[PDB]
């Protein structure tokens, strides 16, 4: 069961791998920011009409 | 010494010479694509930094939650009139909040 | 008699934590082999699309 | 080392040589055509995962 | 004793590097196997003292 | 019978220290095999990058 557990944490690591990954995608993320204002700038037009 | 010193003359001639038969234009833009391939191997490592941080903060929440678990066993042993494995439990609850703050500390350098 | 009674509870006290153990060791060997899976996709296709689209 | 960046260079003097004998105007659309095959490599382990979730 | 200590180091030294030649896939599997032959030796002996509270 | 109460302490006390050093033994060994990884990928990617931009 210990050593299984060991081979459990090689997930919990590729989850880090994902981290890392993501973490190119926050200097990316200023896209986001217009990406969610101009969602609810239509949708706000929308519940306006 | 004087053989070191005349030994990387010679070398140095030799390694001239190679240098000159490599086209300025087409190797300085390999040197380019060479120093592309550079950052693709620290890319690389840093994410696997990432994952490691990751880690300790993953030993830290397994460490808090055994801590959580041994104070319900204290609460437990304290309606059944066991204050000696009360005792014991928060033993255990002490030496996990004291690896946890160990934890915290690796977590903040990381 | 009363020796029995003690060791049939042990044999079924052995047993269920037998038997929790392998239920644990199905779900330990699905997660391991999704993140194996996980990882090589979401690279694979990251780093390809990426590089090949930039250069062309 | 010394040497890496010598080899790194004769390799890409080597790589240019046989890059401009590549025409542009048609291997350029052979990068969007294998650009098109990575998004279906994409595809089907995502559609993976979902069956996962569901298990 | 002092080499009692050194004794068991090389000799943990040497049944670790072992272990790791054994698949931590496949060999955990065979350890869940080996833990039940273990209640299989149990239920045996379990039943041979029922025969003798009979006898 | 006031033997064996200091005794199964003794033996609960002993236990519980060798439970810490093996919980201690895993986050040691994980820090040194980190710090060999940071050394080695900071110093490699440094002189790499430095000494080839500077030279072409």
């Amino acid at each position: 069961f210990e050593r299984m557990e060991n081979k459990v944490l090689d997930m919990e690591a590729t989850s880090q791998a994902a981290g890392e990954l993501a973490g190119f995608g926050i200097e990316n993320q200023f896209a986001q920011l217009e990406a969610s204002s101009g969602v609810e700038d239509e949708l706000a037009a929308l519940k306006a009409s | 010494g004087l053989f070191d010193r005349l030994g990387r003359v010679v070398r140095a001639n030799l390694n001239d010479l190679v240098s000159k038969a490599e086209d300025p234009e087409k190797v300085l833009e390999q040197a380019v694509i060479d120093m592309q391939e550079d950052l693709v191997q620290l890319r690389q490592a840093v994410a696997r930094t990432i994952a490691e941080e990751k880690r300790t903060e993953q030993r830290l929440n397994q460490d808090t939650q055994e801590a959580k678990k041994w104070e319900d066993r204290a609460k437990l042993a304290l309606t059944n009139g066991e204050e000696n494995l009360a005792r014991e439990a928060l033993a255990r609850k002490k030496s996990l909040t004291d690896t946890a703050a160990a934890y915290q500390t690796q977590l903040a350098q990381q | 008699r009363t020796m029995s009674e003690n060791l049939r509870r042990n044999l079924a006290a052995l047993e269920a934590k037998i038997s929790e153990a392998k239920t644990k060791k199905n779900m330990l060997q699905a997660r391991a082999k999704a993140a194996k899976a996980n990882a090589e996709l979401q690279q694979t296709l990251a780093a390809a699309a990426a590089a090949a689209a930039a250069a062309a």
